[PDB]
RNA sequence: UUGGUGUGUUU
């Protein structure tokens, strides 16, 4: 009905911050309710610095929904995406 | 809770309400034509469905009071126990060999076509009066239907 | 938290801090709506568990939301002047 | 866990379908037809039932629970009533366009006059935008003065022939003036309401379609009042005057005022009625339905109060700086928020502000109990909540308030995987900061938390220009975010260092200010020497420096 | 329009992006004619009701909003806060699933 | 009267359930949830088809909340009964006010001013059933009767039948 | 008045109707502070300074490369299979200069505010690889060339492959390839600067990363941003000027209090 | 733990 096929996909490849920060903020929320992380803990452990070590690595199990404004929408993962 | 894909009820009148219009939609948004089972049909279904869910969780290796221990919960394992059983002493064609053989002789709202199959009669008269919808669509064999349909209908 | 506050939350865009700052440490109010006639007429036993849109007849297409409380009264002032705010939960178009 | 539990899903709004009342829907979404001026009983505990406190309305009292719902003061929204008036009304708000509807069609059948043979017309029936379209009907009917009898063999469109009408306004009462036949006695009349009420009930759905009204949702019969509702008591409520009595709101006295009026309508048409006594009580009765909603219209003096002051209508509780959407919904007041008057401090990062032990005292923030935070959690609660560093309270996994200065046995207290405390506001924390009023998209920066005795807020001094503050006294805000994801927000956008450069002139705005520039400038002119033992200082300040002197 | 913003700007040597004030002069011919600002440029939009609502004149604009029917698909930012939703921006211009694809990647 | 329909579950998960096993998990929690429950709009779900096969689709984070939520789509077998249906039962219970009748999923109460007034109700019989001369209403006997009436409590459905009526009776 | 505008996800700019604005952020899809004001050094001078800085030689030997900065110099003089190269991007060059010229910088001041600044990697670069020796280097000019013209088509913006993609693309970014054209210049490379191949290469990956990471995020709510610094000198401040010619600029008056003419004559 | 008016002072 909307949605397009993962190979016409013309929007730009990157995070960028404000995705960014949702996927931080997210991502830190979960790991406050106890969901168990991929990388090591070696003194981070507030949520928001396991978050960035994640990122830094590019281990997150999201996918953004960026709505093109007809109302389609490119599910990029997050593996695929560029980080900054 | 639990929803559909559509976003006074007389069965006499056909009347069966805004869930089960002759036109359904699956979720896809594709057209199809309402689904109404005979006791037939819905025994080979829900038999099907039960054996093949326990098989799925044997990774690939009869009884109705077996079969209804599949489902989850003491709710749903009575009912289904008293939808077997109902199906078991009412299902006319208990084989699909059977079965399709009413599937290809009925294949006329599908109301009526599920109704015909469970119903077992004797004479047109008995048909038009439990099934007052056949009155004005004129276009019997309904006799020879019911024949055929008493003679493919084993003993027991 | 004035008017201008919340410009330079949208002006930094993360409206989620907004969504926080004018829900959830202010009056954060919850209400029924029926969902055809679309209004919040839904009364509301618990402890029972029933409700009734008794301009509908409506007992099942019944859901909930999260507004302000301020939001809620221009609901209800609205509806004492004989406007009707109506709340379908889907686009349709 | 801040509501009780439902069975209804949670789902946020998507479509506001503005529309119309009729008089039907509000007749069938209530629970009590409203009847007596009084409000006691006879002063006597517990006031009348068919006054305007039905408690099937929703209680305004905390002790009592509501008698519709059966819930209490906390959750139930409250419930409609409405008063059948006797005499329908005009809704205050639609004058000007219930005036455009009676210019346009005809008074007999209540018909359009025009159709699809005048061809402009027919072209502007083509017209997707309602408004215009009944911009441009309303155009081309005001100069049509003639209800066709005919179409305009007799093909009768539905009209009989007599003329239309010219319509005026005057506050409440409408003035019609027919050319009744040339020329012969103009009756310039009361349009009457419900004369208007039995012509609007005779229109067609396609001159609902085509005049830019919309059947299920606006029927142009739908904007005259025959039932004015009543909202519950919340909108109303009773303030303790002084703490026996209760003085009552203005809508309570107002809907007071109208079924007072109402019962006097309907003690005229009872008994021997000297034809004007009923005219003035019914105007006095769109009097009071017009100050209902509004006291600001023109030409008339305000209704008033017992004081000498005018009445609050529901348009005042609207319009106006200090309404519910500017003053309540678009910005509010909040919590969680914090106020003092600042001071500088050099010896100072640049994300970082000095917190007064009192102000990190009341305020806190939830850290969810994880499996890596338990053991300063349980310490923060071994402070308890007058010992910084430390905690208030716990929520539990349902809702479980511990207010822990109404607590004896802390020691006695394991807490589990997944539980909420409330610890203090402890460093290294986001703070939002906020200086009024807010000018450019620095003007809110987060920050970190540092903990200082000696009440007053700390900065570093660089971040002086883009809040502008000087040090005279003025007053910066400090917000809190109660959550993991507002927190994570703040610290990646609206930290100071990813704000240094502004998109107002592309260059940064946070620089040095009055005292390390012109210091500066005095340190590294040409002829400045120092000695060694001085410089061992002050290369040791850097927290940048290696460990290496230069040559 | 543009060179007189930069100009009124730039006297008194205050600098600003080009891109600014193009968004700016571009906004004010959207439409073709000079759609300016005040309540009669966008209370006459056929945009949000609420949106509309929230700048001036609120009673006779929801007078409006009632009176025709509208239909307020509240794709506008006011509509979304006072309504108390994720807002169409930021972080929230964009919905966030859960991933088959990379949950069955791991174990 | 038994109808394949083309169902929808929205199921909440919780973070703490975001582990390698969450697909299968969701599609227990489905059948759990779904199987053997009543509605009055759709009626018994009696079971759902290719239950281990269900698409649960991508949960959608709730903003604020952390929480996943899921559209599990499915088709399932649905029985509801309708006023004027016939069908046919079999009788559970016989009292002085009639007869019950189990008709798959629920039981149907038949009340005696809906009974042919020849059946008389035989208490010294053994077993105790509605009598004629050639007619014979026990417990475990074949009925046909008609749906008259369907009340819905949502958990259960209560229908009342007759065989006041021609062709209806015992079979 | 701007309170929805939302760059998306297309480059575009729509308020809540999709009224759509600028079909390219501020013309050119570049984050608003991430500019500075640079140079496009071949604006000024005259033809002879061009012609004298720019215009290689392969022919005469005097006006090609002196020796000393490059390997392999015996390989070079005469050949006219790179000397075609050459005069095609001295073509380029006039080109671009009558671009700059005549359609988009009039009046010749080239002082403009354009994204990630180069000079700054270049000597970046070689502060790091010890640039100096006044020494042979091994970076050929078909090379640089190749560099140059490969470069020019990697610097995508609108992403994608539809005609008006592309043709949006050239549309897009020609005045910051006419930048880069404008310094990294073969004559002006290895002479003015005394590159080597592996700092080329560098600056290569560098420019293609920044003009990456300076493109404008999707979602920056621009018109709100727009709208406070448009603001925020109003703040701090015979025609009307100021706050009331402000003011009448925003609520368009169909009379303003004195209006002007700027009246040119003609050349002769 | 009142409302609602009104006054003066802070940035
Ligand atoms: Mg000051
Ligand atoms: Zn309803
Ligand atoms: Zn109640
Ligand atoms: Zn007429």
């Amino acid at each position: 009905e909307l949605a397009i096929l993962k190979e016409e996909r013309t929007t730009t490849p990157y995070l960028t911050k404000y995705e960014r920060a949702r996927i931080l903020g997210t991502r830190a929320l979960q790991i406050s309710m106890n969901a168990p992380v991929l990388v090591d803990i070696e003194g981070e452990t507030d949520p928001l610095q396991i978050a960035m070590k994640e990122l830094s690595q590019r281990k997150i199990p999201l996918v953004i929904r960026r709505y093109l404004p007809d109302g389609s929408y490119e599910d990029w993962g997050c593996d695929e995406l560029i980080v900054d | 809770v639990s929803t559909s894909t559509v976003g006074e009820e007389n069965a006499t009148l056909l009347r069966l309400g805004p869930e089960f219009a002759l036109k359904q939609y699956d979720h896809d948004g594709n057209e199809h034509d309402l689904i109404a089972l005979s006791l037939s049909e819905s025994r080979l279904l829900i038999r099907e469905a039960l054996k093949a869910r326990s098989r799925a969780r044997n990774g690939g290796v009869i009884d109705d009071d077996e079969l209804a221990k599949v489902t989850s919960g003491a709710v749903a394992n009575g009912v289904v126990k008293k939808t077997l059983d109902y199906l078991n002493t009412f299902a006319r064609f208990k084989d699909e060999e059977t079965c399709t053989a009413v599937d290809q002789l009925l294949h006329l709202h599908p109301f009526e076509i599920a109704q015909l199959s469970s119903l077992g009669c004797e004479d047109v008269d008995e048909a038009i009066t439990l099934i007052p919808s056949l009155a004005a669509k004129k276009e019997v064999n309904l006799q020879r239907i019911l024949d055929e349909l008493n003679r493919l209908e084993d003993p027991y | 938290f004035g008017e201008m506050e919340r410009d330079c939350m949208i002006a930094h865009g993360a409206a989620g801090f907004l969504k926080e700052r004018l829900m959830e440490a202010s009056d954060a109010f919850r209400v029924h709506v029926c969902g055809i006639c679309g209004l919040m007429s839904v009364i509301a036993n618990l402890k029972k568990n029933q409700f009734e849109c008794r301009s509908c007849k409506n007992k099942t297409n019944i859901y909930q939301l999260h507004i302000p409380y301020a939001a809620k009264l221009l609901f209800q002032e609205l509806m004492a002047m004989n406007i009707a705010p109506r709340l379908y939960t889907e686009r349709s178009g | 866990s801040q509501f009780p539990y439902s069975s209804a899903p949670l789902r946020s709004v998507k479509e506001v379908q503005f529309g119309l009342l009729s008089p039907e829907e509000i007749r069938a979404i209530s629970v009590v037809k409203i009847e007596y001026p009084e409000i006691m009983d006879e002063s006597r505990q517990r006031p009348r039932e068919g006054g305007l406190n039905d408690p099937k309305l929703g209680s305004i009292d905390r002790n009592f629970k509501c008698q519709t719902c059966g819930e209490g003061m906390a959750e139930c929204p409250g419930h409609f009533g409405h008063m059948e008036l006797a005499k329908p009304v005009f809704h205050i708000g639609f004058i000007p366009k219930i005036k455009k509807v009676c210019e346009c069609i005809c008074m007999n059948c209540g018909k359009l006059l025009l159709d699809e043979t005048n061809p402009t017309m027919a072209q502007a029936i083509r017209i997707r935008d309602p408004k215009k379209r009944f911009n441009a009907v309303w155009q081309l009917c005001k100069t049509k003065m003639v209800c066709e009898a005919d179409a305009p063999k007799v093909v009768s469109r539905g009209g009989c022939g007599n003329t239309q009408p010219v319509v005026r306004k005057d506050g409440m009462k409408l003035w019609g003036t027919w050319k009744k036949s040339r020329d012969a006695q103009p009756e310039r009349k009361l349009l009457t309401p419900g004369e208007i009420l039995n012509v609007f009930k005779h229109i067609s759905p396609e001159d609902c379609f085509r005049l830019g009204f919309n059947e299920d949702y606006a029927r142009p019969e739908w904007m005259i009042i025959t039932v004015l509702p009543v909202p519950p008591p919340q909108v109303r409520p009773s303030i303790a005057m002084d703490e026996t009595t209760q003085g009552q709101d203005d809508l309570t006295h107002k809907l007071s005022d109208i079924l007072k009026a109402n019962i006097n309508v309907q003690k005229l048409e009872m008994d021997g009625s000297p034809q004007h006594i009923i005219n003035e009580v019914e105007q006095l009765l769109q009097f009071h339905v017009a100050t209902y909603m509004d006291n600001d219209i023109a030409g008339q003096p305000q209704a008033l109060q017992k004081s000498g002051r005018p009445v609050k209508a529901i348009r005042a509780r609207l319009k106006g700086k200090e309404g519910r959407l500017r003053g309540n919904l678009m910005g509010k007041r909040v919590d969680f928020s914090a106020r003092t008057v600042i001071s500088g401090d050099p010896n100072l990062e640049l994300d970082q502000v000095g917190v007064p032990i009192s102000i990190a005292k009341t305020l806190s923030y939830p850290e969810t109990v994880t499996q890596y935070n338990i053991h300063r959690l349980t310490e923060y609660v071994r402070n308890g909540p007058n010992e910084h560093p430390g905690a208030k309270y716990v929520i539990r996994d349902n809702g479980d308030r511990i207010d822990l200065r109404y607590h004896k046995r802390a020691g006695d207290i394991v807490l589990q995987y997944g539980w909420k405390v409330e610890r203090h506001l402890m460093d290294d924390d986001p703070v939002l900061f906020n200086r009024q009023p807010s000018l450019h998209k620095m003007s809110m920066m987060a920050h970190r938390v540092k903990v200082m005795p000696y009440s007053t807020f700390r900065l570093n001094l660089s971040v002086t220009s883009p809040y502008n503050a000087d040090f005279d006294g003025d007053e910066m805000n400090l917000h809190v975010p109660q959550s993991e994801e507002t927190r994570a927000e703040l610290s990646q956008l609206c930290a100071v260092p990813l704000q240094i450069v502004s998109p107002q002139s592309n260059k940064p705005v946070m620089g040095i200010v009055q005292d390390t520039l012109c210091g500066v400038r005095k340190m590294t002119l040409r002829d400045t020497f120092i000695e060694y033992e001085q410089v061992m200082n002050m290369l040791f300040w850097v927290p940048s420096w290696d460990g290496v002197v230069p040559q | 329009l543009y060179k007189e913003i930069l100009n009124v700007i730039a006297f008194d040597g205050s600098y600003v992006n080009y891109r600014h004030m193009a968004l700016l002069v571009d906004v004010m011919t959207s439409r073709g004619y000079l759609m300016a600002i005040t309540r009669h440029g966008i209370n006459r939009a056929d945009t949000g009701a609420l949106m509309r609502c929230s700048f001036e004149e609120t009673v006779e604009i929801l007078f409006e909003a009632g009176a025709a029917a509208e239909l307020d698909d509240c794709r506008g930012v006011s509509e979304n806060v006072m309504l108390g939703q994720l807002a169409p921006m930021g972080t929230g211009a964009f919905d966030v699933m859960i991933d088959e694809k990379l949950l069955t990647s791991l174990p | 009267m038994f109808f394949l329909k083309d169902l929808s579950l929205i199921l909440t998960l919780h973070p703490s359930y975001f582990g390698p096993q969450m697909n299968q998990y969701l599609r227990e929690k489905l059948l759990t949830d779904v199987e053997g429950t009543c509605t009055g709009q759709f009626g018994y779900i009696v079971t759902v088809l290719d239950g281990m096969n269900i698409d649960v689709g991508k949960g959608r984070i709730i903003p604020g909340s952390g929480s996943a939520e899921f559209e599990v789509k499915y088709r399932a077998v649905v029985w509801k009964p309708f006023k004027g249906e016939v069908v046919d039962a079999i009788v559970s219970n016989v009292s002085p006010i009639g007869f019950f009748a189990d008709v798959g999923p629920l039981n149907v109460f038949v009340s005696t001013r809906l009974i042919p007034d020849n059946l008389v109700y035989n208490p010294s019989n053994s077993p105790p059933a509605y009598m004629s001369n050639d007619e014979l209403i026990t417990k475990g006997s074949k009925v046909r009767l008609k749906v008259v009436g369907t009340r819905t409590d949502v958990n259960e459905i209560y229908a009342i039948g007759s065989i006041k009526e021609d062709f209806l009776g015992a079979i | 008045a701007l309170e929805d505008i939302m760059v998306h996800y297309d480059g575009t700019t729509r308020n809540s109707l999709g009224d759509i604005i600028q079909f390219l952020y501020g013309e050119d899809g570049l984050d608003g502070t991430q500019v500075e004001r640079q140079t496009i050094d071949t604006i000024p001078g005259s033809d002879k300074a061009f012609h004298k800085r720019y215009y290689v030689d392969l022919m005469d030997e005097k006006n090609s490369i002196k020796p000393d900065v490059i390997e392999y110099a015996a390989d070079i003089l005469g050949d006219v299979e790179l000397q075609k190269e050459l005069n095609s991007e001295y073509e380029q060059l006039v080109s671009d200069r009558k671009f700059l010229r005549e359609i988009v910088f009039v009046n010749g001041d080239h002082n403009w505010p354009l994204p990630v600044n180069l000079r700054r990697i270049i000597q970046n670069a070689q502060q790091i690889f010890h640039l100096d020796r006044a020494k042979a280097s091994d970076l050929t000019i078909p090379e640089i060339i190749h560099g140059v013209r490969d470069l020019c088509k990697k610097l995508f913006v609108l992403r994608g492959e539809n005609e008006l993609i592309k043709e949006a693309q050239q549309n897009a970014t020609s005045l910051f390839q006419c930048l880069v054209r404008a310094r990294l210049a073969t004559r002006r490379i290895l002479e003015e600067f005394r590159l080597n191949r592996d700092a080329f290469e560098w600056v290569l990956g560098t420019i293609e990363a920044q003009f990456q990471r300076s493109l404008v995020h999707p979602g920056e709510m621009v018109g709100v941003i727009a709208a406070q610094s448009i603001g925020e000198p109003a703040t701090q401040m015979n025609v009307t000027l100021g706050v009331p010619r402000l003011k009448e600029i925003l609520n368009v008056a169909k009379n303003i209090k004195t209006p002007a003419l700027t009246v040119y004559l003609d050349r002769e």
